[PDB]
């Protein structure tokens, strides 16, 4: 489900030298909850959006309770379509995975 | 054998001995001050109780998790990956002792630097540039209420599979593994707030797909110093753990 | 200058004119910062350069 | 103004201000397109010293390792030919070699 | 934990390197070469070490 | 400073430089117990961090209470 | 000689070398020179006006 | 010229078009010295150069002394 694209974008967010500190800020007070991500899903949904548009990247790559509460919660039209997509092919590959 | 600092961890009888559950933040309104009881009260270098949410036997299953972890961030990133702990009290005092967020003069759908003085919160929404709302932040502070304490490491030794079960000491026949409870892993840290993430955070190399030198000389200024002594350490390989970990 | 006392003789320059603008002149470069030794040699049997 | 005019990108000479560049302003103020091409300037550069210390191996001679003598690239003797910070009490206090 | 990872770093200066992360940073030749012993020395069995 | 994490910079004082505030005067309800003057201020500091979090949160129910039938309906006549 | 003292976090001899012996020769094709600045001058261009 | 720069091509005397200015006060308070008029007139205007930098410098700190808490929230109060 992984093309080589998807980890162009994966890859360059782990050499990035000005990833945003903001976003472990977030996901220490997240710490990965189920209740606790509905209430700031307007807050993340923008700092992907300014961050999907500042440069090619995505953020929030970091922990596995942080990718599958965006995709299998938001369903919508919050994050970018160009980006959303990453997402759902990180989330298609480990379900094909198992 | 979950080995909480000294004392062992053996049957499920003793789980409220030694493990803590903190449930929906809708369902413990009642108790809700007694949280904050033993944020400051109780000493937490000799606590040996472990705080997490209480597992759901139906939502997740061990396999996605395991596959995220061990597989594809070590091979995508090539393996630049620290483990990183948080002081999460601290955390906070930067968040609501604000301003703008303690005053309820200011409107609640405005921007935060057009009233944000200086501060680490500048300078941590000058990383990302990122313009929320001052509910946003607001409900950032709700977070605190049900909201871990230190990161703890939780040791896990268990037997082996009894095709394995030949050894020569008797230890040998048991292989061990941390879990770095309520932490995270983490990325190498911008340069420009390297200061802010000294005051939030610090770095804990606890598995050999997440103990990198690279990663962790940005988040303390003594292991940049440690690097910078002696080079034969920058790689992943053959990186000093601490033997305590 | 005296271009007899330096680790960056003349022909280093040489070549440098003479690049092309192939990633590969990149490795080129980096791999001629090798110092010619003896126990630089032993770094490179290893790896069968 | 200079990426839009023409299809060059300046600032190219010295690395400090390639440095800055890419470390610091992660905003839009300077267009997404000439952005990358900063990134890739340093995201390789690091990708660089990499390799070099893959040859350069995990053992010592004496106090001073093997790394600091295979390469130059490596071998702090070797300046970068433009001092902005002060290199020079770095050099003496360091080394074995008297400088 | 931040207490066990300053203790542990403080005045170090020596770094030691194991048995088997020297063993991973070699070559296929360089580990049957007769210049080493210890690295060859201990590869006595295939599912153990 | 070794077994903490450095201290945040932030600006001092913020009950003298805004309340009127009610929750202020909850700081105030806290006792000082045995500890010192400065230390004191650093946990009333801690103390308000916990007021202010548990008052949004309740504000924050009270919004997503969502919107009720014959309130609405009655309005709607009009 | 007036030079800023070194921070050890800022500094990297190590890229900086790179940079300037590697990557930029390459890519002007050996076309660079060394710059001499009066300093006092460029200050009354800028500001005098 | 072989031991300097070639001089600028600008326009003489700012002194006798604007001020009306305090630190052209101050440029009358650097003494001659041996210096000749011609060469006074040169020293006269670098010390020009140096002050007005001193005073830009010193109205940018101010400037970025940032936003202040007790002032910026008693206006919000209207």
């Amino acid at each position: 489900v992984i093309d080589q694209l998807t980890i162009d974008v994966i890859q360059e967010t782990a050499f990035d030298p000005a990833y945003p500190l903001f976003c472990y800020v977030i996901e220490a007070m997240i710490h990965g909850q189920e209740e606790k991500f509905v209430m700031n899903m307007p807050l993340i949904a923008l700092v992907i959006q300014t961050y999907w548009v500042n440069s090619g990247k995505l953020a929030f790559v970091n922990s596995y309770h942080m990718v599958r509460f965006i995709c299998t919660h938001m369903g919508n039209g919050s994050i970018p379509k160009e980006a959303h997509g990453h997402y759902r092919k990180i989330l298609g590959e480990l379900i094909a995975l198992e | 054998i979950i080995k909480i600092g000294d004392q062992n961890y053996d049957n499920p009888q003793n789980r409220a001995t030694f493990i803590n559950l903190r449930g929906r933040m809708e369902d413990l309104v009642n108790n809700l001050v007694n949280i904050y009881q033993t944020r400051v009260n109780e000493d937490h270098d000799e606590r040996h109780v472990l705080d997490v949410a209480p597992l759901d036997e139906n939502d997740y299953n061990p396999v996605l998790e395991k596959l995220f972890y061990y597989v594809l961030m070590p091979v995508c990133s090539n393996g630049h990956m620290c483990g990183m702990g948080v002081d999460y009290q601290n955390v906070a005092l930067t968040l609501t002792y604000n301003g703008p967020v303690f005053a309820d003069v200011v409107n609640a759908q405005d921007d935060i630097l057009l009233h944000l003085e200086n501060g680490t919160l500048k300078d941590i929404l000058q990383a990302g540039d990122i313009r929320p709302t001052v509910d946003m932040i607001r409900v950032l502070c709700t977070s605190f209420l049900t909201c871990p304490f230190v990161t703890q490491a939780a040791r896990v030794i268990t037997k082996r599979d009894p095709a394995q079960s030949f050894a020569t000491h008797e230890y040998g026949k048991d292989v061990a593994q941390t879990v770095l409870v309520n932490g995270f892993g983490a990325f190498a840290v911008a340069d420009r707030s390297r200061e802010a993430a000294e005051t939030m955070f610090y770095p804990v190399p606890f598995n050999k797909l997440y103990a990198d030198p690279l990663v962790a000389a940005t988040l303390h200024p003594l292991l940049a110093n440690y690097v910078t002594r002696l080079p034969n350490q920058r790689n992943a390989v053959v990186f000093n753990v601490p033997s305590n970990l | 200058m005296a271009e007899y006392e330096e680790w960056h003789k003349s022909p280093v320059a040489a070549y440098a004119a003479s690049c092309q603008a192939t990633p590969g002149a990149i490795s080129a470069m980096v791999s001629m910062h090798q110092k010619l030794s003896a126990p630089s040699f032993i770094c490179q049997a290893k790896h069968r350069m | 103004t200079y990426w839009v005019n023409s299809g060059k990108l300046a600032f190219v000479n010295s690395y400090h201000m390639v440095r800055f560049i890419c470390t610091h302003m992660g905003n839009g103020s300077i267009p997404k397109e000439a952005h990358g091409h900063y990134r890739k300037i340093l995201g390789e550069l690091i990708a660089l010293e990499q390799a070099l210390l893959k040859l350069a191996g995990h053992e010592t001679v004496g106090r001073t390792p093997i790394t600091h003598l295979v390469s130059a690239l490596l071998d702090p003797h070797l300046l970068p030919p433009f001092a902005y910070h002060d290199v020079f009490t770095d050099l003496m206090q360091k080394s074995s070699r008297q400088p | 934990l931040f207490r066990t990872f300053h203790q542990y770093y403080m005045g170090k200066n020596v770094a030691f390197v194991p048995d088997v992360a020297q063993k991973a940073l070699v070559t296929t030749e360089d580990l049957l070469h007769p210049t080493s012993h210890r690295l060859l020395r201990l590869e006595v069995h295939p599912f153990f070490d | 400073s070794n077994f903490k994490v450095r201290d945040p910079v932030i600006q001092e004082r913020l009950d003298h430089d805004y309340a009127h505030h009610p929750l202020v005067a909850r700081m105030n309800t806290l006792d000082q117990g045995n500890m010192s003057q400065a230390e004191y201020l650093v946990q009333k500091r801690h103390y308000l961090v916990f007021l202010i979090a548990h008052h949004y949160y309740e504000a924050y129910l009270r919004r997503m209470g969502g919107i009720q039938r014959r309130d609405h309906l009655q309005t709607l006549r009009d």
